[PDB]
């Protein structure tokens, strides 16, 4: 669920 | 869901992403958690070394979650997971050679696995919570604030559940701030201790409250 688990840029 | 629940029995929480002479890297939770295992340096490749004797120089866990962009549930997941890593000190004293690495990845995967699912139950209660009369969910630092509200049952109260890394086997501690009606601590203690400490404890404890108190 990328929605819920975003990664730093 | 039924299909995967079967999947849960044999855990699959991580991806191997490097197996160097220098280090082994593993990710977790959609890759927002990164484990870097550093090995001692040698004059030979690791194919020539006995895993029972290949020394671990380092064990380094990292959260790569975007804390600005993440929702609270996901944030609580990282809070709890790493609270466990703290308790185990990154397994630095017990996971010292490559031989010992699978039993560590197991120990860690288990907690990653339940904490991630707790995240899931929260996002669920966040979408279907009304049907349970759960009008609001507030997460603040290991504390879960559930707000139940129904004019019709003439009850409104807030239950605070204290979560740990060890969910859901451990019996939750709670308190009730009462708004409307007279639900007591004993009434809550009761409802809680009738739900088994296994998956969906949160979901089931909410449904339990919605039957016992809002479906009379
Ligand atoms: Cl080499």
């Amino acid at each position: 669920q990328r929605k819920w688990y975003p990664l730093r840029p | 869901r039924t299909e995967e629940l079967l999947d849960q029995l044999s855990l699959s929480e991580w991806d191997v992403v490097e197996w160097s002479d220098d280090q082994a890297v593993f990710t977790f939770v959609y890759d927002t958690i990164q484990l870097t295992i550093t090995f001692e340096e040698s004059v030979v490749g690791f194919p020539f070394l006995d895993k029972r004797y290949r020394k671990i120089v380092d064990v380094n866990f990292q959260s790569l979650l975007d804390e600005d962009q993440a929702p609270p549930s996901s944030l609580l997941v990282h809070k709890l997971i790493f609270q466990y890593v703290e308790e185990k000190e990154s397994w630095k004293k017990t996971c010292t050679t490559q031989h010992q690495l699978p039993k560590m990845l197991e120990e860690f995967s288990l907690v990653v696995h339940h904490c991630r699912l707790l995240g899931e139950e929260i996002e669920y209660l966040k979408r279907w919570g009304p049907n349970y009369n759960l009008m609001n969910i507030d997460i603040n630092n290991n504390e879960l604030r559930l707000l139940f509200s129904s004019s019709a049952a003439f009850a409104k109260f807030e239950i605070t559940l204290f979560l740990s890394a060890y969910y859901p086997s451990v019996p939750l501690p709670s308190t009730i701030q009462n708004h409307v009606g007279n639900t007591s601590q004993d009434d809550i203690a009761t409802i809680l201790s009738k739900v088994p400490l296994e998956n969906n404890y949160l979901k089931n404890v909410v449904k339990q409250i919605y039957q016992d108190l809002f479906q009379d």
